[PDB]
RNA sequence: ACACCCAG
């Protein structure tokens, strides 16, 4: 889910098995640094790639003059009537033809997909 | 015939046989950029709030927009809204930036690309602000008396009503077709021209 | 010479008045385009919100593109049929399409009603810009105007966005013309230098340069393609009841034979028993005629290619001899059977008295003797011909 | 599996029994139209170490032209057949003095076994098949026309008629699936009857080389 | 549709939602919450399954939407693992009614490459080159009722008239003929393919010539243009004269027993004259 | 081929005599390692090697140059095979040795190929970023942006830049074309006036400069060109 | 040799 970096030689940690206690042990394999972690996860893979597109949409897209604007869908936590809607149109998104709405008010980067 | 040959490559004129599609011709208003020094633009950016590339840490890049001048990474910025409003105003006023210089903002990637080198192909377009042309009637009446007045196309560009837009800036422009239509009060297609 | 010099009197022309439609047709065309635009907008609205169920075999985006293209093609066909419905007989665009001299029905539809959807590389106009076909449209616009549909006609004039999309389909047709020609010319070269030495030898066996048999007879029948025509086999389509009715010479029902044959001919047919045995031998051979074609032709396609046009040279024989179809004939049915048997022995493709040669001769002209026995049977010659 | 294996064993038996009948070998009508539950009752229904074992479907048939010219049909147990197992079946053919035999191999043979099929080729004719290749009959396909193997006396009649040499005829490879089906060797000529949409029946001849 | 579900190649890339690997040594406690209920149910001393096994745990879950649209179960997957891998792997499956359809994989007990990357490497093998049900090199398979007699079957009734029925025809993507013909409830007479090479190596040399004539007539007569059968038969008999598919290129025409002078007029001019 | 999602950064310095140099950074197909195609080097090298050659040797500095935000694991996942490929190299000097051993001109001593590899790492690697002794942090940031553009396209986060887009094209008019001729033509004139002056000063006559320069190189070079089309 | 260009 995430790997920290070495405190001694600034390299990348890697999993290692120890027989003294049988606990997960992230060990840097360049130097001899040792570290015990608590996440207890090594590798996760999104096979159907259900990645939340709402986080990857940049909140500053709402001021693009080339994007359409409609007042039909108002902002949820902002209350502004008009907003900017678009499609992601990217790979690893299956159909990728469902609208994502971004509020156009300044200092409000709320994105909802409806 | 690619989609971005609009306005600066003729869609009709093309030779036949083995050469079809490869030998193209400029449009009527196409103006290939002659080239300029990137030193005044780089001097303006370092004078502004832009931080230098070696000055920053490799941790503030994620929440900032990279600045590209002639394809070279030169630093980052934290206020891209004010930078484009300043850069576009300075090109229209023709103060320090030559009118052939094209600045492109890729908001979905957070990149700013300023191109200055020769070889770019540009065409002139009018300027629309708040759904109104900046080309008022006083510009037409001055241009209708083009001689004995020392008023020409160069004074129209310096008045801030006509910009030169290349194909790469046309990715991020919303271009009105004709002022007779599409710029009035009806069922709205796009209110930000 | 005769037609052109009459054309000096009648004359023929084309003009603007051959493209103008009346006010009812233009209102009907504009109503269909407006309804089709509303249908596409409804589909896009049904596809933006997750309400469109994907058809099996393809993704949602290709399902959406198939549905939009189906509506726009139905729009072009409906506005096309509306435009040619209101064309007068004096219209000269119709005068050169129904004659097939030049042009087609889609050309009149493009001139009068709508140019139609314009495609580059199979699909519609792509997103050459960042998710836009042209800078004049909004981002992520899958509507008809933005993606290439031309709602105007040549007579009305194309809008500047539609003009540029027309220059794309026109260019793509020109790129296809140059690339296909350079490829097909190499296909043509390779295809024939491999077999330019293949020649029909004097023993009627197709052989190559090194004298290896490619085909035992040319085209498996020994007949050149110049003197063969499209014909119809009459004993492949009808059922068993219809075949027995229309192809068996009924030795009973003497009233019918009096209507079709003369008095001396019908007396010989009924009295003799050897003639009835021969006519029954014809029909049982015609049942094996049918069963062979059921094996050869499983799809029932009775349009085959054969040298002599049996249905036409019979019509030739009716006209040159002034044959009256109302009066009864004087042709003996056993003379027909002996005549067909003698004719079948007189047409040779594989010559020789060897049993191997006789088997190849029977197989080479098998399908022609199927058609010869079917068309020149006793029942059809006594009733129809 | 059990039901899938006993269906596969029944279907591969019906095809190879049709293979024997197409070669002119003495095959009764009962063995040709062997219904599935008739095979289940006669042999078994649990071939996974049960009554219908792999070495039980041995078929002995004889030529109609010559009674002492016979056939073996073999189903070896091992998925890969090797020199030692081949040498066992050679002793069985030496004991029962029958030359021609078929070995239906489930998952291919060793490269050494492949070279030993042709080692005693002019003494013992030993040709092979995969299990999936004999699982369905290929002659019954509509693309494959009805092949006929024609005797050497009829070949000499053919060459004297058309005044041809042996190499002037069209060719068919010995490794062709129809060629392996009929058990033809090099030098034989196969009479081939096809339906044509321009002449009817058309007969062409192919030599094995 | 049953023929569709069993001919089509189904892999774990099309049925699994997401996968993960963990470390939890004792089966009595795991980091994931909704697991320990049916883990203890399946570990009520299940003979060999509790042993000196390595602590590394592979936890993969399958999305219910694709699982219902493909109609499998955990029983079919379990013996597919036990046949593909044997006793080298231990598989534990959960109940069907659970929202999180969790499938658990562990490595065998007596196991120089470590298990932290062995379980990574075999997980890639499970989702790339493992077949759940179906036969390989088949990307998709379709269904459609025919309306024209190009693919429509035609029978002869008792009356003898040609009756055009409406059967179901499967069209695939990717070619593998030797096992589709081998499949139960599949017609072994009219089943064909557009691949010339596999027709030759499965059905013979006369079948590949008949198939050559079919696809060559289909590519030309689609436009409505007519070309006589004699020119079709002459090319198909020239290209299949020698018993192998004599491709019309330098690699097939310059390799036959003809004279060298029209070989060098064809292609390869200097190189043929060197060989001659 | 073996390359899926290749990269291209054809680069030339402003008013520099050297022509454009391509620095194709490619990802290998599944059959995910990132390799590079540095100029004046025969076969490909891993991208983490040239990062360690540039001066930044720790894996924290390399991934801070490439991966701008460490929160997302996806881009950190595809850079993992590249780090595993470059486990052998651990110093800057040995990274320079590996680059110089694969060069077009193989050196003799260890310091010979290190100096040659440092020359191509500095003067022919991204000349538009900068050609100077201390312009190496800017080069690695651009090489960090090299891989970051590659990882985004492999993830599909941004659309791949097609070649036929005409904003990705430039037009050489008579200006840049004639300046390209006058690049080497003035270089050829300065080369010959150097050997002519050296010939008259080796033996001690000194030289008259007005007769040292011939008006024949620039005149023929600009008249043979624009006429023959060469 | 190269460019340009005619016809399909
Ligand atoms: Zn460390
Ligand atoms: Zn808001």
């Amino acid at each position: 889910v995430g790997i920290r970096f070495c405190q001694e030689c600034n390299n990348m940690l890697y999993p290692k098995e120890d027989k003294e206690n049988r606990i997960l042990l992230y060990a840097c394999r360049n130097c001899d640094y040792q570290q015990e972690a608590d996440n207890s996860c090594i590798y996760v893979n999104k096979i159907t790639h259900e990645v939340d597109e709402l986080t990857q949409i940049i909140a500053d897209v709402s001021q693009d003059p080339t994007l359409p604007r409609t007042e039909d869908h108002p902002c949820q936590k902002c209350g502004h009537k008009e907003a900017v809607f678009f499609q992601s149109h990217s790979a690893r998104a299956e159909d990728a033809m469902r609208l994502y709405y971004v509020c156009t008010a300044p200092h409000c980067g709320h994105r909802w997909t409806e | 015939l690619h989609n971005t040959l609009w306005g600066m490559v003729c869609p009709a004129e093309t030779p036949e046989g083995h050469a079809v599609g490869l030998v193209k011709n400029l449009a009527l208003m196409a103006y290939i950029s002659v080239g300029s020094q990137p030193s005044p633009i780089l001097e303006f950016l370092e004078e502004w709030s832009m931080e230098n590339l070696e000055e920053i840490s490799p941790a503030a890049i994620a929440d900032a927009t990279k600045i590209f001048v002639n394809g070279c990474w030169v630093g980052i910025h934290k206020d891209p809204e004010q930078l484009m409003n300043t850069l576009r105003k300075l090109r229209r006023q023709m103060d320090i930036i030559v009118s052939e210089v094209s600045m492109i903002r890729d908001i979905r990637e957070r990149e700013i690309r300023i191109y200055t080198d020769a070889g770019r192909i540009c065409r002139p377009l009018l300027i629309v602000e708040k759904q109104k042309l900046l080309l008022k009637k006083r510009h037409i009446d001055q241009l209708k008396e083009r001689e004995y007045n020392n008023y020409s196309w160069q004074d129209l560009v310096a008045s801030g009503v006509v910009e030169y837009i290349d194909t790469l800036e046309e990715e991020t422009v919303m271009l009105a077709m004709t002022p007779d239509d599409l710029q009035e009060k009806e069922v709205a297609y796009c209110s930000t021209y | 010479t005769v037609i052109n010099n009459w054309l000096l009197i009648e004359g023929h022309t084309i003009g603007i008045g051959d493209s103008i439609a009346d006010s009812k047709t233009y209102q009907d065309i504009q109503n269909t385009i407006k309804k089709a635009k509303q249908d596409v907008i409804e589909v896009i609205e049904k596809a933006h919100n997750n309400e469109l169920e994907p058809t099996p075999g393809n993704t949602l985006r290709q399902t959406f593109e198939n549905q939009v293209n189906r509506i726009l093609n139905d729009a072009r066909d409906k506005t096309g049929s509306s435009a040619q419905k209101s064309l007068s007989e004096y219209n000269n665009f119709k005068s050169m399409v129904v004659s097939g001299a030049k042009g087609s029905k889609i050309n009149i539809s493009q001139v009068i009603a709508v140019v139609g959807q314009q495609n580059v590389e199979g699909k519609r106009i792509p997103f050459g810009f960042k998710h836009r076909t042209l800078p004049h449209f909004i981002k992520d616009d899958y509507g008809p105007e933005s993606r290439g549909f031309v709602e105007n006609s040549y007579l009305a004039g194309l809008t500047p966005t539609e003009f540029f999309f027309h220059a794309m389909g026109g260019r793509e047709g020109l790129i296809d013309t140059a690339v296909k020609t350079a490829e097909t010319g190499y296909i043509q070269r390779r295809l024939i230098k491999s077999m330019e030495s293949v020649m029909v030898k004097y023993d009627a066996t197709v052989r190559n340069s090194i004298n290896q048999v490619v085909q035992l007879r040319y085209g498996e029948d020994g007949l050149a393609g110049e003197s063969v025509e499209f014909q119809n086999l009459a004993t492949l389509k009808p059922s068993n009841k219809a075949f027995e009715k229309k192809f068996r010479f009924d030795y009973t029902n003497e009233r019918a034979l009096r209507r079709t044959l003369q008095e001396d001919l019908v007396k010989d047919v009924l009295s003799n028993a050897h003639i009835q045995n021969e006519l029954e031998r014809e029909f049982e051979r015609m049942r094996e005629d049918r069963e062979v074609l059921r094996v050869i032709f499983p799809t029932g396609d009775s349009k085959v290619v054969l040298p002599c046009n049996l249905l036409r040279m019979i019509w030739n024989a009716q006209k040159i001899f002034h044959i009256n179809p109302r009066l009864p004939s004087d042709l003996h049915p056993i003379k027909v059977v002996e005549g067909v048997k003698e004719l079948s022995k007189k047409l040779v493709i594989v010559n020789g008295d060897d049993p191997l040669s006789r088997q190849a001769q029977e197989n080479a002209t098998l399908l022609f003797n199927i058609h010869l026995r079917s068309t020149l049977c006793s029942r059809r010659m006594a009733e129809e011909f | 599996d059990d039901e899938e294996e006993t269906y596969r064993l029944w279907k591969i038996r019906k095809t190879i029994m049709q293979l024997c009948h197409d070669r002119g070998y003495l095959v009764t009508q009962d063995e040709l139209d062997q219904t599935l539950e008739e095979f289940k009752a006669q042999f078994g229904d649990k071939p996974s170490e049960g009554r219908p074992r792999r070495t039980d479907l041995t078929v002995l048939v004889a030529h109609n032209d010559d009674p002492t010219d016979q056939m073996f049909v073999f189903f070896p147990e091992e998925p890969k057949v090797g020199i030692k197992t081949i040498k066992v079946y050679c002793q069985r053919m030496q004991e029962e003095n029958i030359t021609r035999a078929l070995i239906v191999v489930q998952q291919g043979m060793t490269p050494s076994a492949k070279q030993s099929l042709v080692d005693m080729a002019p003494k013992y004719i030993l040709e092979q098949f995969l299990q999936q290749e004999l699982l369905i009959n290929i002659t019954e396909h509509e693309l494959v026309p009805e092949h006929v193997v024609m005797t050497k006396e009829e070949v000499t009649e053919l060459l004297a008629r058309y005044k041809l040499r042996e190499n002037q005829l069209p060719r068919i490879q010995a490794g062709d699936p129809v060629a392996r089906y009929f058990g033809i060797k090099r030098g034989q000529v196969v009479k081939i009857i096809r339906p044509s949409e321009t002449a009817g029946r058309y007969i062409t001849y192919r030599l094995v080389q | 549709k049953d023929i569709l579900c069993r001919l089509e190649h189904t892999t774990l890339r099309k049925v699994t939602a997401n996968t993960a690997i963990y470390y939890d040594p004792n089966p009595q406690s795991t980091v994931v919450a909704e697991d320990q209920e049916w883990v203890n149910v399946y570990y009520e001393m299940p003979d060999f399954d509790v042993a000196r096994i390595s602590p590394w745990l592979l936890r993969v879950e399958l999305d219910r939407k694709h699982m219902t649209d493909r109609k499998l179960t955990m029983e079919q997957i379990a013996e597919k693992i036990n046949a593909g891998f044997g006793d080298d792997l231990n598989c534990i499956f959960n109940d069907d009614n659970a929202e999180k359809l969790v499938l658990r994989i562990r490595i065998m007990n007596s196991d120089k490459m470590d298990d932290d990357v062995f379980l990574r490497c075999i997980e890639s093998n499970m989702l790339t080159d493992m077949t759940l049900q179906g036969i390989e090199q088949i990307s998709k398979v379709y269904m459609h009722l025919p309306q024209t007699d190009n693919k429509k079957k035609i029978i002869i009734t008792e009356d003898g008239e040609f009756k055009a029925l409406q059967e179901w025809i499967l069209e695939t993507d990717g070619v593998s003929l030797m096992r589709v013909l081998s499949e139960k409830d599949v017609d072994p007479v009219r089943t064909t393919s557009n691949d010339i090479v596999e027709i030759f190596t499965v059905l013979g040399i006369e079948a590949v010539r008949k198939a050559l004539e079919r696809e060559l007539y289909h590519v030309i007569s689609f436009d409505g243009s007519y070309v006589n059968y004699r020119h079709l038969a002459l090319l198909c008999d020239t290209m299949t004269c020698r018993g192998h598919l004599m491709a019309i290129t330098r690699h097939g025409v310059n390799r036959q027993d003809t004279g060298p002078l029209m070989k060098c007029s064809f292609e390869e001019t200097v190189d043929v004259l060197m060989e001659a | 081929s073996k390359y899926a999602y290749t990269g291209e950064c054809r680069s030339c310095l402003e008013n520099s005599s050297r022509p454009t140099s391509t620095i194709w950074v490619s990802m290998l197909a599944r059959g995910q390692r990132i390799v590079a195609t540095l100029p004046y080097i025969k076969q490909e090298v891993p991208i983490i090697i040239v990062f360690r050659a540039l001066g930044f040797v720790s894996d924290r500095d390399i991934l801070e140059h490439i991966i701008y935000d460490f929160e997302d694991p996806e881009m950190m996942e595809m850079v993992k095979p590249s780090l595993d490929e470059a486990f052998v190299i651990q110093e800057q000097n040995v990274a320079l040795n590996f680059i110089g051993s694969r060069g077009a001109k193989p050196g003799v001593t260890k310091e010979k190929r290190i100096k040659y590899a440092k020359e191509v790492l500095q003067k022919e690697m991204l000349p538009h970023v900068g050609v100077s002794d201390f312009c190496e942090t800017k080069k690695a940031y651009f090489l960090g942006y090299m891989v970051h553009r590659l990882l985004l396209a492999a993830l599909g986060r941004r659309e791949l830049d097609d070649r036929d887009h005409y904003g990705n094209k430039r037009l050489d008019l008579a200006g840049p074309l004639l300046a390209f001729l006058f690049r080497g033509m003035f270089k050829n004139l300065l080369k010959e006036v150097r050997i002519y002056a050296q010939k008259f000063i080796d033996r001690g006559k000194d030289f008259n400069l007005e007769l040292a320069i011939k008006t024949r190189i620039i005149s023929d070079g600009l008249k043979y060109s624009l006429a023959t089309g060469n």
